[PDB]
């Protein structure tokens, strides 16, 4: 069935909670409304309050709680309404969620997903997130995925929710209604750790995900009307990430460009670009170019400019062909 | 005089037949108390002309404070503007309005243009004035009450006799920060105000999914600093409340918690639909609430308002809206360059090749 | 069978000469208010013991509970072990020793051995363990509040009829982590019971400058549930407290916000200076209302104590804690390798590297 | 005179505290106490209550209490007692603290300085020992100063207290009082964004900063009884870091190693050894390599393998001279 990436979401979690009881959702304005981007949407109606529950307004008390439950006896599912307001809950999701399982020996574990939708791209009167991915990959413990199709988006929330180590999972929102996909209504999943090859090139390898994807396919199609055969890869899983898959595309074609929303320094991609550079220096052709957001705060009047566009896309992929 | 702390039943001073309930003689003025009515119909008139802008893709997003404008004007009246200063959220653009910032500035941050002193930089229902005093609204949910614990502390390191006002929602109430940061300014006896304008609701989650205590004013309990119920729908109350807390913090007493029971009649912003978790009961209950028309009665039955001073203050209000919206729009769009000015005071090494490598793009 | 919310002074029930000052009659056996004492004695001796592992250098670092004895037992014999869950702090070794933790285990983490079933992850007074539910402690303050209100959200959904425990001392109270976990846990009527063992001071900043509510049972105004004032130094008053506001979660009838007074005897932690920053006036005085004496005096008015006993308990104790101290020692230091495990559930490949990594070292 | 860096530290704010009455000094412990590390000892004694005050133990309330009084007339100096705690006050600095200016079109300002405690090496276990820079370099609108010597601490928090940009400072706890080095008691600063050249060499680059600074110049040391030279360099501003500095470097030694206690994945040395790799491929003779904390919390037994010892520095400086 074709189907958006909010229904995709939404499918997915409402399978879950089918298949077990212990599944339950909270967050801000998660029930009657069914979500600010409706991912939520008839499972209160369907599961009852005690499976679906609005929270106070206090992400470190969503954050918090969750860990809380997983600990003890469910399988939460988490929603901070924008990437951008995880912060007030840092606390939590970092020195309580991300070290349990470690700082207790094995005795604790948090079987919990943290869902948000993050970047901009879009004016549909909603808040821009500013991607703040970085911040759960460099802290230990976490297990980070950022998608881009409705067909992986169901595979991988059912995973997470499956997955028993914690799981934040970022939604990016331009992509929420951006374009219908088949997605199989039986159960299936899509392993956590692994990119998705979107298409196959030879001459230039484009390793993204997320808020990104529609600008890096298009410039992709550019690049073929120019005899260039890019080969877009989507990491999908930002931590742990698939080091085979990029290495392998890398190797091949040479040179690379890797292309993220989210603010260049100290950024996922920054990891990606230097441990190519410390393993496969022998293997480069040109410098490992990144393409990200700008070092500056998420700027609303110029949004159009700090998502990186297809022209700078192509304007880096030149400059790596060229080299 | 003295209101009384933690009532069972919320303050009021306006009856329903405009008589006076205060245990103290009413002290404004005819003239100033006029002037709270035409800021509150100004606040109302400003609101239902953003409800235009949203319909004809003027402004992307909007955050209805029609209900709020007792409470927001008589805020902006208890205190000194360009003096005292404002730390408010995203529905206080009606609290803005009635401070005195120039509706160029107020629309142009709507629309993002040139006129903007925030230089469009957020999006809408995110004014900021550093000639009044206005602490730039920030999006995250009460991030905006450890700040200003901090400006009134300096205040009184400083003795500079300000007072800082802190406006928030209910659903603010629950954050940890807005606990955290009032803790410390009552601990330090900072000359600060707290002021929620509750309005039962944060988005679509009601005060009973929002905190278990009965009010909101229970909770200055926590700080061992008074606390008031009062009703936010009565601008006299409002105003009288509020002043006093402020003359308290001024003189050096400390901190209060002042819960301003409101009403949202609109939806909670552009982007929701309150007809999706609301009985229209309790909308049109409300609607009988309006703060504006039961001030209306009230000057009314003392001989201070009219038919045809209504329509004068009206038309003048118009007019002025129209010559603002005008002001910010022959502004003309931010520049793409601004993108990278004040994230520091100068631009480091890295913003400069970040600018310069979106040049080859425009 | 009630006790008063928000009291002017503290709940006490044990006089000043060892006398029942409740309405209700007591209602514990000889044995049971036997037991509270051994614990507490227990607990005062395993603190004095800590003090010889800094000396020793067999720890590196310790929290002195003594002071906290009457708090810490009447909580572990206010819920059930095993059963109950608890969410504690680095300064309640004393409640996890009268909780049933085997002292192999709370010792094994002090030195960091393999008999530390947390593996030696973190450093001292980190105690915690999955077969008595004791949440193993976070360094961070009030951290734990929230993971408490959860768990106990949890146990209210899938009706487990059991109750979550979670103890702090004043100085957490400030923490916006605290005030929004309770607030979660009252709006959703959980089953939990925070407790503040409150010693007036947070390393050296003193309540004064902690917050301006005269206390900490207030508070629980700002989420609607019941607050409660009592003598922390009192092991009665706490534990029929604590109990009855359990007993009120475990029905269904929300959290409560038990404040518990006490006083801090030793410094802050083996990294401080007490007797730099408190008034001797304050500390004799304090030091007058240890709880030990003063249910030691109660015990005794009743035929419940004598000095012989008191001999034979001190020994049993200074027993079992050499006996515990010598197998966590013989557990061995934990493996290089358990450095790379349980950062999940199974080894990444950038873990499994940079252990081989570190191996070929 | 010589002192260790805690003297410096106190001379440096003692200096400003009396040069301007706009500075406070704000935390946890900071007053009566005079710091769990004595960094502020004797401030309260000499300047009064008011301007050296204890407060509540909220992070949250420091940083934006602190971020209150900046934009209203004063210039703070507010401590977190531990790196690991800035967590619960983390909305606060990067939303508040490091936006400001900004969001308000510059109409407000943030002249506040952050102090903290921070790194390994000190059996500190997960909240006693970490060096989080990396969340604070990824956020536009802060500076991040971390220190290794008591000169530099001296000039750099002088430095910093005078700049009204925000200015993070980290101060590697273990280095507190490692050495007695000379600090002029004359006024002085030193500036931000520059780095310090220990050693000068030409076999290889070792960038470095705070923390691992000991066994960096130890393993410099032992490379030279070994016939390499090698050239240290300290970056002491992790943002805006000398990009100059670093790129000369590695244009004439060829190769290079980054050293930091901090989690590899997306860290600050990441971001560095990415742009290396970007900017000056052509110049490089062997892959960039980064010698850095496992991505792991905090380890308290194994403390000391964990933190970057002399032998792991060195084994990376061989490879990138074998290659
Ligand atoms: C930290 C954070 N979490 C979530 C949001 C999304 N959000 C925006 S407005 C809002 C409702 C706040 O309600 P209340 O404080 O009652 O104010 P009102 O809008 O009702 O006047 C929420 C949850 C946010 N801006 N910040
Ligand atoms: C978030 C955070 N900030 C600071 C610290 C450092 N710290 C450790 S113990 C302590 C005192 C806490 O006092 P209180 O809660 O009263 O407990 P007590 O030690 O008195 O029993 C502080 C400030 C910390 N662990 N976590
Ligand atoms: C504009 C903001 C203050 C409220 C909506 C949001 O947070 O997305
Ligand atoms: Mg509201
Ligand atoms: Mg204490």
């Amino acid at each position: 069935a074709l189907m958006t990436m909010v229904q995709a979401l939404n499918r997915a979690l409402d399978e879950e909670m089918a298949k077990d009881p212990r599944v339950v959702v909270l967050g801000e304005d998660v029930g009657k409304r069914g979500g600010v981007f409706l991912v939520t949407e008839g499972l209160l109606q369907k599961y009852g309050p005690d499976r679906v529950m609005d929270t106070p307004l206090s992400e470190a008390a969503i954050v918090g709680a969750a860990l809380g439950m997983a600990a003890h006896g469910l399988r939460p599912v988490a929603e901070i309404q924008f990437a951008d307001y995880i912060f007030p809950g840092f606390d939590q999701l970092v020195s309580q969620v991300a070290k349990l399982r470690y700082r207790s020996g094995g005795q604790f574990t948090a079987p919990l997903v943290v869902r948000m939708p993050s970047g901009g791209g879009v004016r549909g009167g909603h808040h821009h997130s500013q991607s703040p991915e970085a911040h759960f990959v460099h802290t230990a413990g976490l297990k980070v995925v950022a998608v881009s199709t409705p067909y992986d988006a169901k595979g991988l929330l059912k995973a997470a929710i499956r997955d028993e180590d914690p799981v934040v999972f970022l939604e990016p929102k331009r992509l929420y209604r951006s374009v219908k996909e088949e997605v199989p209504e039986e159960d299936y999943t899509l392993p956590i750790g692994k990119a998705a090859l979107r298409r196959e090139g030879k001459d230039l390898t484009l390793i993204c995900y997320g808020t990104v994807m529609p600008e890096v396919l298009q410039a992709a199609a550019e690049l073929a009307k120019a005899g260039v055969s890019a080969e877009v890869l989507d990491l999908r899983t930002l931590m742990p990430w698939d080091y085979e898959a990029v290495m392998n595309s890398v190797a091949k074609t040479g040179r690379v460009v890797l292309v993220s929303d989210a603010p260049r320094h100290a950024s996922f991609v920054s990891e990606v670009a230097a441990t190519i550079a410390e393993d496969l220096l022998d293997m480069l052709l040109a410098p490992p170019i990144r393409v990200t957001g700008f070092d500056t705060p998420y700027p609303y009047a110029q949004d159009k400019l700090y998502l990186p566009t297809v022209t700078r896309i192509l304007n880096a992929a030149k400059r790596a062909l060229d080299y | 005089h003295r209101f009384e702390t933690f009532t069972e039943e919320p303050i009021r001073l306006i009856g329903e037949e405009g008589e006076w309930l205060g245990d103290f003689p009413l002290d404004l003025e005819g003239e100033k108390l006029r002037r709270l009515y035409r800021d509150m119909l100004a606040a109302r008139m400003l609101d239902e002309r953003y409800t235009i802008l949203i319909r004809t893709g003027k402004t992307s997003f909007i955050a209805p404070a029609a209900g709020h404008e007792a409470a927001q004007v008589a805020i902006a009246h208890a205190i000194r503007p360009g003096f005292d200063w404002v730390f408010p959220y995203y529905r206080d653009h009606g609290l803005a309005l009635a401070l005195g910032i120039p509706l160029k500035e107020l629309l142009g941050q709507m629309l993002a243009t040139k006129a903007d002193p925030n230089k469009g930089r957020q999006m809408p229902e995110h004014p900021g004035s550093k000639a009044l005093n206005f602490f730039t609204v920030a999006s995250p949910i009460a991030s905006h009450v450890p700040p200003a614990a901090g400006a009134a502390i300096s205040m009184k390191l400083l003795r500079t006799g300000q007072v800082a006002v802190c406006t928030f929602g209910d659903g603010a109430t629950s954050e940890g920060d807005w606990y955290a940061g009032i803790n410390f300014a009552a601990v330090q006896g900072a000359p600060a105000v707290f002021i929620a304008e509750n309005n039962f609701y944060a988005i679509s989650v009601d005060y009973r999914h929002q905190t278990h205590s009965p009010t909101i004013a229970d909770k200055a309990h926590a700080f061992g600093i008074p606390g008031y119920l009062v009703d936010g729908m009565d601008v006299l109350a409002s105003y009288y409340v509020v002043k006093e807390a402020v003359e308290r913090a001024r003189r050096g007493e400390g901190p209060s918690l002042v819960e301003l029971r409101v009403y949202r009649y609109g939806p909670h912003s552009s982007a929701d639909d309150d007809s999706r978790y609301r009985p229209k009961e309790e909308v049109a209950f409300w609607r009988k609430k309006d703060p504006i028309p039961r001030f209306r009665r009230f000057l009314e039955a003392r001989g201070l308002w009219n038919e045809e001073w209504e329509e004068d203050v009206r038309e003048e209000i118009r007019a002025e809206l129209e010559r603002g919206l005008k002001e910010a729009e022959e502004a003309g769009p931010v520049p793409p360059e601004w993108m990278f000015e004040d994230v520091f005071a100068e631009k480091p090494w890295h913003l400069l090749r970040q600018e310069a490598l979106l040049k080859e793009e425009l």
